[PDB]
């Protein structure tokens, strides 16, 4: 499972998104001068759960704060589709990642 | 101008006092100027010497014609009957997302058991309405989550692009230059990208 | 200690005005409690928990307006029930109470 | 009942200030621009009021707030990790006035959707004060240098008097400043983070990110 | 009897809440609203009005999130206030059923 | 058990000279919890009830003519009517309530010269 | 618009107990809203204003404490209606009872408070 | 000895949410605090702390809302951490159970 | 990579019909996303360019206003296929014929971007 | 309907000078929700599909050498490259976009002297 911690990243794109019947919410990270980061979450048996609305929550609110983010993301084998971000992490405000 | 209620969009019964009932909405004096089949209907229902409350006027039907008389917002309410549009339509279309971009969120709108709604426009003048209900529609599983969202791109000024669903069509706002469908999604929109 | 405790106070409203929100205080199965502070000196203490208490329900109304009024000092009246009586609050010089309310001031209206 | 002191907050040296002292960036007289941040911002920094505040306290959280960056700096190890601050003690003459009550004024008198509900909450949280265009160093009595090493740890206070000082009876201005309607199209009460500091503190202190307050004033 | 009054120009000054006398299953969501240019002793400067939360559904109502926003931007809006009232700080308060942002000198005269 | 006092029991009047009308107290009325000291003054006109004038030592009650002031701390206390008309010359009493045996003070009667 | 209202005899025999009672008209005193009391003052002819007592809205009854034990104050809550009776009368009772509303506080519950809004007065005259 | 570790003149520097493993109804909210001006070479200079966060019923917990509102302020903090720990970055951090604001010099010296 | 290959016969004998794929590569034609769109475009061995019918992602079918009456075209968004049948095939026709990609417009969904990306073309010839 | 009408039959250019490609529409290919020009140029190279230049009367698409630049407004349109290249010469075409019975235009080539 290739999984990657990306750091010291800003979320400029969040976008709240309709997949089929469930949902999903995409975000894009940027740094100085790094490749752009795209991941989403989506509800795969969590319709009854809170864990997607408590994420949207938290990315929304790295997004107001203007923050650097520590965002995990699993990628997809097929390039051109963004991968799923299973953790995410607001650095210190003001301040960069250890 | 106006986007126009249906005929089929209209109150079996009126409302007292002027408190029309939830997810209802009283009809303005333009919507109903403008529309033939519903100016039909209240006459086909109205008899005698009766006249009938309005969002912005009066309804003059039976002997007097059937005149339409504008008014102050909420001033005539006193009168015992209340005409009332239900503020939903269910046009029948399938699910099909469609989309606005560059706009920013004003004008929002609440109502008790009914739907939030805000108008997206973009040059300040307005292009699109949406709304979201926890309580009615395909899309009330939508609200706990959209909401958020929308709260954001009210406060912080920011133009996104808006997802909206035609399947309903709602008549919240009142003598709305702009249609108004069940939001779906809100994108903080790059030009030219891949999330938008 | 247990810091729950049934006095056993009749129903009553209860209110203390002109105070802000600080010194907040959380526990795992417990209450959001916060001192509030009057003049540079705390007046009351008043906590919100949703999973015990007769104002339960009302949690997640409360715990999204105190967070703003904790977020900026703004002066409000608080609102108390005593019936109940929290030990929250280690070494402290005012008693804990429920809370059941919280009012944004405004003079024009009689309220701080 | 105004204040004898406001206190200021700076990086520049003793050195520096107690021969020029504080300018104004610029000719701008709104209140409610400079209490939002319009004023105060990147590229558009026009406000003519020196920004200092009548509590001592607010100047030192904020000083040891910039001390925990700076150590936060050093701990991802994008910066030096010391820290070097000065606290100026101002005394307040006829030309300062007070951030919560021009607000208020400007907001009694031109109506209560001219202005936010934050900025008037940030102006009272912060004791601040807007001296108008510049603050003579003749005005300024006594620094206060706060200096934090990174290796040790261990924080140095000193306090250097002013040579230059002219000792006065001056009580700062009663009445408050009336400013035009803003024409600017203000979104929202531009806050620093870490603690809430208005933009203009904040900035006429010294990339710095500045965030919208009501944004994050309520939880998501 | 009070009925429905729909009050224009107007700006939400103070929030509160506060729990329902007849049933702990619902509460009131209150405030106090001030019109734009009225002086401070007429009365439509001072308007109290509350409108019912049902705690038995998690979440905030459509009602609550606009009202939290509009308080925030400080932004005139017409409400449907009534038509009954409950008790709010000691005196009665207009229920509150309907409420839209105002746009302007036509809708919001 | 705070006995209040209330100085000329008979206070000759012209019609404008302000009128002043002090009223002293065993014990104090402040309390440090609003920094406010409870003292309020009632008018008193031929058989109509008490109608608060002044309450919170200075703080004129809403509807009171500006003129009707007051001063005072601790135990001293005064009424000032800056004007006088044909109205004002009645019976005027200190009311405390700091703690709960309420107290009054005997009378002021404001006559004409 | 609070108002109050006196509703009692006036010619009450030694000995026996009177009783005044408010019907008040816009002020609640209701254990869910808080600060408003309800007090008791009399007036002899001549004399000064001496206050009796007080009921609270938590139904904390508060008494003169020379004329105490004689005293009975009560509500009906939900009838706006407050009777005040006192037992023994003595024909150096006479008066103008009236009653008047206490403000809450406006910084505290557990405050004091002027009687903003007084009544009107009954005059009893305990005579034989 | 695992007892609940009392820490002094904390302030949070970062927050972060992750899934816990153990049961797909539950979640870790854990972060980083720090000591006001305490040296690098203070152990207390960096600490990691978790706590749980059940998944089922909606709204946030009370220690949510102030790890919340104690963020972005900065300012003081007592924790009562332990006696369990969590994962977190890979290092076990201590497991939250208790917080409150400093009052001032007396408590937090 | 966009992409549309137009597969179908190459001979057609007068009043016949002619049957054209275009097999996407790089996008959906579903009605989850929207502003997407397939074209039928040909251009005799000589002439100008011509537009022949557009298919949407809501199905909604526009045509030639002087050919609509011998079109049809349709989508079949499971095979990923845009298929033009065209009946009474006459020999004002033997053009190439090239499918294309609608791109979504920059703002609305009710806007229309250029055809970016174009098949190759396929030979017709219409002969006895 | 919208019907183009290319103005020149083939213009004889040189390797030199830049050339100039005129396009019409009949009415109007503006919109007012995106106040953005309807006008798409095509680069016909023979044996291959035509190829996109210009949306909205001026925006270069990508990758095409910024010799190609247009212009327009209201109901004439210009596509002008900056120096002619080898690959230069081919057919030109027009395509309003703003209703849907869209018409392309009959074309230009160009040549070499």
């Amino acid at each position: 499972l290739p999984t990657h911690l990306y750091k010291n990243f800003t979320v400029q794109e969040l976008a709240l998104k309709l997949k089929g019947k469930n949902q999903e919410f995409c975000l894009t990270a940027f740094m100085s001068g790094r490749s752009l980061v795209r991941a989403c979450l989506s509800d795969a048996g969590h319709e009854h759960d809170t864990w997607f609305d408590t994420m949207l929550g938290f990315a929304i609110s790295a997004y107001a704060l203007k923050s650097r983010i520590a965002l995990t993301v699993e990628d997809s084998p097929y390039p051109g589709t963004p991968g799923d971000l299973l953790e995410l992490q607001i650095c210190p405000l003001n301040g960069y990642c250890e | 101008g106006i986007v126009i209620p249906p005929q089929e969009q209209i109150t079996q019964h009126g409302s007292p006092y002027g408190r029309c009932a939830n997810k209802t909405r009283a009809l303005t004096v333009a919507e109903l100027r403008g529309s033939g089949d519903l100016q039909e209907y209240l006459r086909h229902v109205t008899r005698g010497w009766s006249i009938f409350a309005l969002y912005d006027g009066t309804y003059l039907g039976g002997e007097y014609g059937g005149v339409i008389k504008d008014g102050t917002p909420g001033g005539a309410f006193d009168l015992k009957t209340t005409f009332c549009i239900m503020t939903t339509r269910n046009t029948g279309q399938p699910a099909t997302d469609h989309y606005y971009s560059n706009v920013t969120a004003t004008r929002l709108l609440s109502s008790t058991n009914s739907r939030l709604c805000a108008v997206f426009v973009r040059s300040g003048q307005p292009v699109i309405g949406a709304c979201t209900s926890p309580y009615d529609g395909k899309y009330w599983s939508m609200y706990s989550r959209l909401r958020k969202m929308l709260y954001l791109i009210y406060v912080a000024g920011i133009s996104v692009r808006v997802h909206v669903s035609k399947e309903e069509q709602y008549y919240d706002y009142e003598d709305a230059t702009f249609e108004t469908y069940a939001l779906t999604g809100i994108s903080i929109c790059n030009p030219g990208s891949s999330l938008c | 200690i247990t810091t729950i405790y049934k006095t056993g106070q009749p129903a009553a409203d209860h209110y203390y005005s002109k105070v802000t929100a600080t010194r907040l205080l959380a526990s795992t199965n417990s209450r959001l409690c916060a001192v509030f502070v009057r003049d540079g000196q705390s007046v009351i203490g008043a906590c919100a928990s949703p999973y015990e208490g007769r104002y339960r329900d009302m949690y997640d109304a409360l715990r999204r307006l105190l967070y703003m009024i904790y977020m900026s000092g703004l002066a409000v009246r608080v609102h108390v029930s005593k019936e109940e009586q929290y030990y929250d609050y280690e070494d402290a010089t005012f008693q804990t109470y429920a809370l059941t309310g919280i009012s944004l001031c405004n003079p024009a209206a009689s309220i701080c | 009942d105004p204040p004898a002191t406001v206190y200021r907050y700076d990086s520049r040296p003793p050195e520096d200030v107690f021969q020029n002292g504080f300018t104004a960036w610029g000719n701008n007289d709104n209140v409610l621009e400079h209490l939002t941040g319009r004023s105060c911002q990147v590229g558009s920094s026009n406000s003519a009021f020196v920004s200092t505040s009548s509590s001592r306290r607010y100047t030192e959280v904020y000083l040891e707030h910039r001390m925990q960056e700076a150590v936060e700096a050093e701990r991802a190890g994008r910066g030096t990790g010391h820290f070097i601050g000065y606290i100026y003690e101002v005394r307040a003459d006829n030309n300062f006035y007070g951030a919560a009550s021009s607000y208020f004024e400007y907001v009694d008198t031109y109506g209560d959707n001219a202005g936010r509900i934050l900025a008037g909450a940030l102006a009272t949280y912060q004791s601040e004060y807007l001296a108008h265009r510049r603050i003579p160093p003749e005005n300024i009595r006594r620094v206060t240098r706060v200096y934090h090493n990174g290796i040790t740890g261990e924080t140095t206070t000193t306090e250097y008097s002013n040579a230059r000082y002219v000792s006065q009876q001056t009580r700062a201005n009663p009445n408050p400043y009336t400013s035009r309607r803003s024409v600017a199209s203000i979104v929202g009460t531009l806050v620093r983070m870490a603690p809430v500091v208005g933009a203009c503190m904040a900035r006429q202190a010294e990339a710095m990110v500045l965030v919208y307050y009501e944004s994050i004033a309520y939880s998501f | 009897v009070p009925y429905v009054l729909v009050k224009t120009n107007m700006v939400v000054t103070s929030v509160a809440m506060k729990p329902y006398e007849v049933t702990p299953t619902r509460m009131l969501v209150c405030g106090i609203a001030a019109k734009l240019g009225a002086a401070a002793s007429s009365p439509d400067a001072h308007v109290p009005f509350c409108f019912g939360k049902d705690l038995k559904r998690p979440g905030s109502s459509p009602m609550e999130v606009m009202l939290r926003a509009v308080f925030m931007q400080q932004r005139p809006l017409r409400m449907f206030l009534g038509p009954k009232q409950l008790t709010f700080e000691g005196k009665p308060a207009l229920e509150l059923i309907r409420m839209v942002e105002c746009s302007g000198k036509q809708d919001c005269p | 058990d705070i006995v209040m006092t209330q100085s000329p029991d008979s206070l000759a009047v012209s019609l404008g000279e302000r009128a002043t009308i002090n009223c002293k107290s065993s014990q104090s009325v402040f309390s440090s919890s609003n920094k406010k000291n409870n003292l309020a003054w009632y008018q008193q006109k031929p058989g109509q009830p008490p109608k608060l004038l002044i309450y919170w030592a200075s703080t004129r009650e809403s509807g009171v003519p500006v003129r009707f002031s007051g001063s005072g701390s601790g135990t001293d206390f005064t009424l000032t009517i800056s004007s006088l008309q044909a109205e004002d010359v009645t019976v005027y009493y200190c009311q405390q309530y700091y703690t709960t045996p309420y107290t009054f003070g005997q009378g002021t009667k404001l006559e004409i010269k | 618009q609070i108002t109050l209202k006196e509703s009692g005899p006036t010619l009450v025999k030694p000995t026996q107990t009177l009783t005044l009672t408010c019907t008040f008209s816009g002020f609640s005193l209701s254990p869910d809203i808080g600060g408003v009391g309800v007090g008791w003052i009399r007036q002899p002819p001549g004399k000064a204003l001496e206050w009796l007592a007080l009921i609270y809205w938590d139904d904390d009854k508060r008494y003169s404490p020379s004329l105490q034990s004689r005293l009975t104050i009560t509500k009906d809550t939900s009838k706006n209606r407050v009777v005040l009776t006192m037992i023994n009368m003595d024909p150096v009772d006479t008066a103008t009872y009236y009653c008047a509303h206490r403000r809450p506080p406006a910084y505290d519950s557990s405050d004091g408070d002027a009687f903003d809004i007084w009544g009107q007065g009954t005059m009893v005259t305990v005579s034989s």
